[PDB]
């Protein structure tokens, strides 16, 4: 995994770039898909110049003339298998070449050696050959590239046509030419011989290796392309594929000219997101812009409020946000023109890039920074790539453009200053706008009557209303969702509870927002779409708006400026219309639509404002999506736009949804009213309604902008009209049919029950006298509200069961809850048999049935430290195991009681916070656990509130007492399953004995997700569902986001036996588990552990009183009171009593069923049949996707393996056969060893006995000492403990000094290094991430992110990135240089030091929780001399030399930033 | 510069010290006030950077602190340097550095032209008193040997 590109700076051929290039790829296998065959490869390839006198001699050989003017070389892949088919590809490619006029001087077969190929990557290998094409026409350079492009494309085409299958062209150009394939990168010079040739010499290079998370390989989708290689996995795709649907029914550009027109389907099928936007830019590049103006125009910088820029760029970047949507996503990207060669990133910067200058005018750059052995007497800058940077390489004039020098460079050639003052506001306008023609209010009983017929209740106005406008923030729920699914339940629940929300797994990282707000956009325009090959000021003429969502006065100012050529749409329905009313309205209304945007008007009015007695009202989801899609498939998208007026607007999730679809803006006047009418009554207080208006407004945006960030995306243009939604109980045909990009695993009702929904509502509202609203229950349990899981009675008989310790009261319990009607998927199966039943003292024990439950985690700041302990000690004493969950544990909890209760737990949890993670407390259990999101909040991070952190959890989790803890979203160290990888190999070194547990949230596409993950060597897998509790979180989070595990379990056990992979991991579900019923029918989908969770809650004595998040829950089950504390009544052998009664439930059922094991039974999926509800309810709901039944065939269908599963040894292993004499008498030791950056995780083992034996701090500092000489690789000294201490020569990758447990890291260059110190890169990003205590210094610049949640650490480095010190807890940073924006974001403890030359701390600084002053106090200033005077002495450095020499003139040129929150806790305070 | 970089000896140091002379290191003159006879010395004050990779010391004069000291009469004991040799010896073909110490050969110690011979402190620069009888010996065995060698034959 990873791209990488060297190029002669100069700009002549040289053999030296090739052999260089393949030097670099026979070095990155330690990152790969590592298999037991050895030959089986995921992807491999190198892009080079064309070899001219190569191919010039072979033509002489053969016998023609060599021509004058260079050649064209173009490799195919033809089908192997018959003989036709490559006649056929050969016959068209021979009349599509010579219809143009040129010369073909024949063919050629690759030679290529099948001897390093393994199976399936053999059977579907393809024939590789090449075709030499001269040009005798005498035309120029780029007149031959345009011509053969559309031969390329025209070519493809003719092929498409007559549906031939297996056929590819790799290139057809006369500047470069691609060699790649399906094996090892090491193996690349074996396969390709050609490459090992002396006249292979070249100027430039690039090359890539990829990851692939499925195990069927396809050649033509291995990377390099054509101008353009891509590392990192694009988000946003199914939403720029339908924007550049719109985009091409206007493009055309006379450089084409007729040929134009074979080239409107521009994306073709079957390609990948790399492969789109790879066409894309292809498209765009070949019709007069430049590689850096196209890597500008598609993925744009982050445009900021701030004067760190010249206003050259802002106008740049303006217009280029103005002219296109971006293509959001983690990029890495090495593409190259004709003449540029660009190395450039992502918006955020989450991978990473590293580039070296030598004195032979040779640039290399790649994602490792010790893949070319160059020495350190040849080189002169080592550098990186920030956030939205890039580097160029022009070659034919040889020169080389950084960042800032390449940015003055493109802002030059176009006015765009004179051309962006163009654009015109609306605050503007709705100033200008007078404060006259403002309509009466309506009256209280025509409101009533309207939100009557939309079914809103007084709860959602008392709770979810109230706090929006009264705070500016949204509601907090602290409990799972036990409601009925929107098609199974039997009230009036509106389209918007049909359409789940969506979120990344471990191959994209989340978006956190509270901190990196900077970098997300809500800008819309209107008049925008047009012309994307052109360049002029007619472009920039459009009406610009702060947020798509819009107030009456604001959208009746944009109604104004509109006027004239708007065209209003009614989207009402006669009541009376009969059986297919609401199918003819959505004709009429999408025939109406397309027929007024014909007739010239620009701007649609979709309203429902025609609501009446006699007219129903359209879901304006329903119609929007109609709209939309219609619009785009008449191709007139492009010319107008969408307002959507609706009056059941009042959630954040409404607003989304909508604009998910493609909707422009939204206009929410019922809500308006509503707040208005709550505000003439009284109940806000003493503010205005302007204010209230401002803080609804506020929340919305912030709520979307939340929804947005689950994802990966950070502006709304690529997010709109998407469809990154799913629906789970609507028809295949309706869905498939107005709704752009959704799945229905399962097809639901159609426009039939939707029109009898919403005719019914609207009957009782209308026709029925109403007075008042209903209270309705739907967060809260009412008896005339609706269904829910939870009820009192249900609750009560199982409290008893389990206190009176008697079974047939559980009996009672399980009748009760297995007779409701339906309210979840797994009610509508049944059980069914063909067996004979055998007696119940034949199946297994209740011993081994009850070692397969286990406790999910719960977090000691939610829950309270003697339920904890009460969990532990309960779950250990039957022999199954317990959970920790994140927020850490007590350390003197680690040895048994003296009742030999032991309150340890089996499972430790690695949280995205790491808040107590240490090295001791990953060596205190049997089996780990890696948590990537939670069942309730799926995409987001676990909250604390500022008030349950007592003094006791501030010491465990190293942290301010007092202070709201809110994890990261996002998880810092996995942006990709290559991190993910490395992650898991990094805790497998830590932990000798310990499994690694991976933990997800069912969805749609987790199949793939679980294949890739298997292949990590992770060793068991976990799937939470939608219905899990939490301690706080948000209602919306809470009630719309995820899936039920029915579907996710059975798609990774399917999945996961299509790729012969289900023998080597465990599947574990959890999740609304409550009877023993749940449990077979979970144990027959797939799995084969079981979590209980709230149920164990229910026997400790919660009520489910929904109040976990005020501290004041009154059994004191989740509270950190001592008041509330003393109320407990848990006990252990209640929760026994619980497990000894649901396992023999299953023996039970399974005596009954006719086996007499549960391995008998474990995916066994034809045992279950569906029936379903009734004739008078009519869902289609076919569950025949959930139980399909995949044939394993040889291999058994669970776990067959022993143990876990091992992994390579790194250097460590050669240490600990060396240091015996630290292990045996305890003595003083010193080794020297060399390093490379094919060894990972260096330190890790060694600490691990080190902790064994004498534990984190028995060690005096610096007892045992390495020396490494050369660059390492990444996670070196992870989770290192006091006493060992590391000292490298040279530079270290990327997370270096992960998770520091008191060890001593120093890194510094060469001695003979003729390099400034303080202007090179040495260490990469993400540095010291969770690290409780330790040193380590530098002696250059970091990365990104450094020093991210650091706890107890104390860091000394000669510079900073971008987002240095974010979110940091503990301990001193010193920061001798420059650092980034938004620097010291989310600081909420310690202290930190700049030094300033420039005078430019206060522009970078994120001053929204720290001060920064200068220092006054003597006391703070000897801290200052002793660390920099520590620095000098380890390192050995100059600056840091020179700045101690002259200390009384340099004093005074350094910041101090102080938190907030540590104003009155400091000891020495700060002030005189 | 600093005392401990004092060219000389250091017993002379302390002896004009505890004679009555007063030291001023690290300042450098700027001007001279006075209208015919100079009545003061205005100089500055520089600060030393630490040691370079070279072992070479790179002086930069403080911006603030420039002072001035009451002067009757001043004296300059800059240095030394040869003079133009070739051009007041009648014979331009002496070959010469830069500095003006004329080249020679380590053995011989015998000047570019036959028959000269030259050696002492116009070879070296503002060196002592026992390195010029050294090089005085060694050009005298030189200038032997080569007699002997041309009277021979
Ligand atoms: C009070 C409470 C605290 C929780 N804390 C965590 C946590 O810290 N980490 C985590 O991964 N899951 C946490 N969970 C979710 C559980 O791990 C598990 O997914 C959930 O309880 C399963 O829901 P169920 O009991 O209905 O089966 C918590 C759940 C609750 C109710
Ligand atoms: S709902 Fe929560 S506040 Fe206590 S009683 Fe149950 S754990």
């Amino acid at each position: 995994c990873g791209v990488g590109f060297i190029a002669a700076i100069d700009g002549k051929p040289r053999r030296s770039v090739v052999e260089k290039g393949i030097e670099a790829l026979k070095a990155v296998w330690h990152r790969g898909a590592v298999d037991a065959d050895g030959k089986t490869g995921d992807g491999a390839g190198i892009h080079v110049a064309v070899p001219q006198k190569f191919f010039k001699d072979h033509v002489k050989v053969i016998g023609h003339r060599a021509p004058d003017n260079k050649l064209a070389v173009g490799q195919v892949f033809l089908p192997r298998i018959s003989l036709d088919a490559q006649e056929a590809c050969r016959c068209i490619v021979e009349t599509e070449i010579l219809a143009f006029g040129y010369y073909i001087y024949g063919w050629r077969q690759v030679p290529i050696n099948v001897d390093i190929i393994g199976e399936k990557a053999n059977a579907t290998r393809p024939e590789i050959e090449q075709i030499i094409v001269g040009n005798n026409k005498g035309v120029s350079d780029e007149q031959f590239e345009l011509d053969l492009y559309i031969i390329r494309r025209r070519i493809e085409k003719a092929v498409k046509g007559e549906q031939i299958n297996d056929f590819y062209i790799c290139s057809l150009s006369a500047r470069s030419i691609i060699y790649k394939g399906m094996f090892l990168a090491e193996q690349l010079t074996t396969f390709y011989p050609d490459l090992l040739d002396e006249r292979f010499e070249s100027d430039f290079a690039i090359y890539h290796q990829r990851y692939s998370t499925n195990t069927f390989p396809t050649w033509p989708l291995a990377q390099p392309f054509r101008m353009l290689a891509h590392n990192g996995e694009i988000n946003t795709v199914k939403g720029n594929v339908n924007w550049m649907k719109a985009h091409e029914t206007r493009m055309e550009h006379p450089a084409f000219g007729t040929h134009m027109q074979d080239l409107k389907p521009v994306i073709g099928v079957g390609l990948s997101d790399s492969g789109s936007l790879d066409t894309v830019f292809e498209v765009m590049v070949r019709a007069g812009r430049t590689a850096p103006m196209v890597k500008m125009m598609l993925v744009p910088q982050a445009l900021t409020s701030s004067q760190t820029t010249p206003d050259n760029h802002k106008a740049l970047i303006q217009y280029c946000n103005s002219v296109m949507e971006p293509w959001d996503g983690p990029a890495a990207l090495a593409m190259t023109d004709g003449r540029w060669v660009v190395g450039g990133m992502d918006r955020n910067g989450l991978r990473p890039m590293r580039y070296t200058i030598t004195t032979d005018g040779l640039i290399i750059g790649g994602s490792e920074t010790g893949m070319v052995k160059i020495d350190e007497t040849q080189v002169i800058e080592k550098g990186r790539l920030g956030p939205g940077e890039m580097i160029a390489v022009d070659l034919q004039s040889g020169k080389l453009y950084r960042d800032r020098e390449l940015k003055d460079h493109l802002a030059t050639l176009k006015p765009w200053d004179k051309w962006v003052q163009n654009t015109t506001h609306l605050d503007e306008l709705v100033k200008t706008a007078s404060l006259k023609g403002e309509p009466s209010d309506m009256d209280k009983a025509e409101l009533r009557r309207r939100q009557q017929a939309f079914g809103l209740t007084m709860e959602d106005m008392e709770l979810i209303l109230h706090p929006m406008v009264e705070d500016g923030k949204e509601a907090i729920g602290s409990m799972g969702d036990d409601s009925p699914i929107a098609v199974l339940s039997d009230k009036y629940r509106g389209l918007h509870h049909f359409f789940r929300q969506n979120f990344s797994q471990v191959t994209n990282p989340p978006i956190d927002s509270l901190r990196e707000r900077r970098v997300m956009s809500l800008k819309t325009r209107l008049g925008n779409l047009g012309n994307i090959l052109d360049e002029d000021e007619t472009q920039t003429r459009l009406l610009q708006l702060e947020s798509p969502v819009l107030t009456t006065a604001e959208f009746r100012a944009m109604r104004d400026y509109m006027g004239d050529t708007a065209a209003e749409i009614d989207a009402t329905f006669p009541v009376d219309g009969g059986p297919e009313a609401l199918r003819d309205a959505l004709r009429r209304i999408r025939q109406e639509t397309e027929d007024a945007v014909r007739g010239g008007a620009t701007h649609v009015i979709l309203t429902d404002e025609a609501m009446g007695p006699a007219r129903a009202a359209i879901p304006a989801i329903l119609a929007t999506g109609a709209v939309h899609t219609h619009l785009i498939r008449s191709n007139l998208r492009t010319f107008t736009s969408l307002n959507v007026r609706t009056a059941e607007g009042l959630d954040t999730h409404y607003f989304a949804v909508l604009i998910g679809v493609g909707a422009t803006t939204v206009n929410a006047y019922l809500a308006q009213e509503a707040i208005a009418e709550r505000h003439r009554r009284g109940l806000f207080g003493s503010m205005p309604l302007e204010k209230g208006m401002a803080n609804y407004k506020k929340a919305i945006d912030d709520g979307l902008l939340k929804i947005m960030s689950k994802m990966g995306i950070s502006v709304i243009s690529s997010y709109r009209g998407g469809g990154n939604f799913e629906a789970i109980g609507l028809s295949r045909a309706l869905v498939a049919e107005h709704f752009p990009a959704m799945v229905s695993r399962i097809s639901g009702i159609g426009l039939n029950g939707i029109q009898k929904k919403v005719l019914e509502q609207h009957a009782t509202a209308y026709n029925e006298e109403v007075v008042a609203l209903p209270v309705g229950g739907f967060y809260r349990f009412r008896k005339s509200g609706d269904r829910h899981g939870w009820e009192g009675g249900v609750i009560h008989t199982l409290q008893q069961a389990v206190t009176n310790d008697s079974y047939t009261t559980f009996k009672k319990y399980s009748e009760q809850v297995n007779k409701r009607p339906p309210m979840q998927l797994r009610d509508l199966l049944e059980l069914r048999s063909t067996k004979a039943p055998v007696p119940v003292d034949e199946v297994e024990s209740i011993t081994a049935i009850r070692k397969r439950f286990i406790t999910p985690g719960m977090s000691m700041g939610a829950l309270s430290p003697e339920a904890h302990g009460t969990l532990n000690v309960a779950m250990n004493r039957i022999g199954a195991k317990s959970d920790s969950g994140e927020g850490g544990e007590d350390p003197a909890r680690f040895r048994p009681d003296k009742n030999g209760d032991n309150w340890n737990s089996a499972i430790k949890q690695v949280a995205s916070g790491r808040f107590g993670v240490t090295a001791e407390y990953l060596n205190q259990c049997r089996e780990l656990e890696i948590k990537v999101a939670q069942g309730a909040k799926p995409g987001e991070g676990g909250q604390l509130p500022g008030f349950k952190v007592t003094e006791m959890i501030a010491r465990l989790r190293h942290s301010t007492p007092g202070v709201m803890l809110i994890s990261p979203p996002p998880h810092h160290d996995i942006y990709s399953i290559e991190d993910l990888a490395q992650l898991i190999y990094d805790l497998k070194q830590i932990n000798p004995d310990a499994k690694v547990t991976v933990k997800l949230v069912s969805r749609s596409g987790i199949g793939t997700i679980a294949a890739g993950v298997a292949k990590a060597n992770a060793d068991i897998i976990l799937i939470s569902g939608n219905s899990g509790g939490t301690g706080a979180s948000p209602q919306t989070s809470i009630k719309f986001a995820g899936l039920p595990w029915e579907m996710g379990l059975s798609e990774v056990h399917q999945v996961l036996t299509l790729n012969r992979l289900r023998h080597r991991v465990r599947l574990r579900t959890d999740g609304g588990l409550k009877t023993g019923r749940d449990i077979v029918i979970a144990a027959m989908l797939g799995a084969e552990e079981f979590g209980i969770g709230t149920a164990s809650l229910i026997a400790m004595g919660c009520i489910m009183v929904r109040q976990c998040h005020s501290n004041t829950c009154p059994v004191g089950v989740c509270v950190q009171d001592d008041k509330l504390r003393q109320k407990f009544v848990g006990t252990p052998e209640k929760v026994v009593n619980l497990f000894t009664f649901l396992a023999e439930e299953v023996r039970e059922i399974l005596a009954g069923l006719g086996f007499r094991s549960l391995n008998e039974v474990i995916g066994r999926t034809d045992l279950l049949h569906q029936v379903s509800r009734g004739a008078e309810h009519l869902d289609d709901l076919d569950l025949n996707p959930r139980l399909a039944q995949v044939d394993p065939g040889e291999n058994a269908r669970y776990c067959t393996l022993q143990g876990r599963n091992e992994v390579p040894d790194t250097l460590d292993a050669r240490i600990v056969a060396d240091a015996r004499p630290l292990f045996e008498e305890g003595e003083k030791m010193q080794l020297a060893y060399n390093a490379r950056n094919t060894q990972r995780a260096i330190g890790t083992r060694l600490s691990s006995m080190v902790t064994r034996k004498f534990g984190m701090f028995g060690l005096q500092p610096g007892h045992i000492t390495i020396r490494l000489r050369g660059t390492a690789g990444q996670s070196l000294g992870a989770f290192a403990v006091q006493g060992i201490k590391l000292e490298v020569m040279g530079d270290a990758n990327d997370y270096v000094g992960k998770g520091l447990s008191g060890g001593t890291i120093v890194v510094r260059p060469t001695t003979s290094s003729p390099l400034e110190t303080n202007k090179n890169t040495i260490i990469g990003n993400t540095v010291l991430y969770g690290a409780t205590a330790g040193k380590l210094f530098a002696a250059g610049q970091a990365g990104e992110r450094f020093a991210v949640r650091n706890s107890g650490a104390t860091v000394v480095v000669e510079g900073c990135g971008s987002n240095g010190c974010e979110y940091m807890t503990g301990g001193t940073a010193v920061i001798l240089g420059r650092v980034g924006d938004n620097f010291a974001a989310g600081m909420t403890g310690g202290m930190a030091y700049v030094y300033d030359l420039d005078d430019s701390l206060p522009l970078y600084i994120n001053d929204e929780s720290v001060i920064f002053q200068r220092i006054e106090v003597g006391h703070y200033e000897s801290q200052l001399k002793h660390l920099i005077e520590e620095h000098v002495t380890e390192t050995q450095s100059r600056f840091a030399a020179e700045i101690l020499n002259d200390w009384a003139r340099e004093v005074t040129k350094f910041w101090q930033v102080v938190p907030k929150e540590m104003l009155n806790r400091l000891e020495v305070p700060v002030h005189l | 510069r600093d005392r401990k970089n004092m060219p000389g000896s250091q017993r002379e140091v302390a002896h004009a010290e505890e004679e009555g002379v007063e030291f001023i290191w690290q300042a450098a003159p700027e001007g001279f006030t006075g209208d015919t006879v100079v009545t003061g010395v205005r100089a500055v004050r520089i600060h030393l950077g630490v040691a370079d990779a070279t072992g070479r010391q790179t002086p930069q004069v403080i911006e603030g602190s420039e002072f001035t000291v009451q002067a009757d009469l001043v004296i300059k004991a800059l240095g030394f340097e040869p003079e133009d040799l070739p051009n007041a010896f009648d014979e331009p073909e002496l070959k010469v550095t830069r500095w003006g110490t004329l080249l020679v050969d380590h053995r011989t110690k015998m000047t570019n032209m036959d028959g000269v011979f030259a050696a002492g402190d116009i070879v070296r620069g503002a060196s002592l008193v026992v390195w010029a009888i050294r090089d005085g010996r060694d050009a005298a065995e030189g200038i032997h040997a080569y007699a002997k060698a041309k009277a021979e034959a």
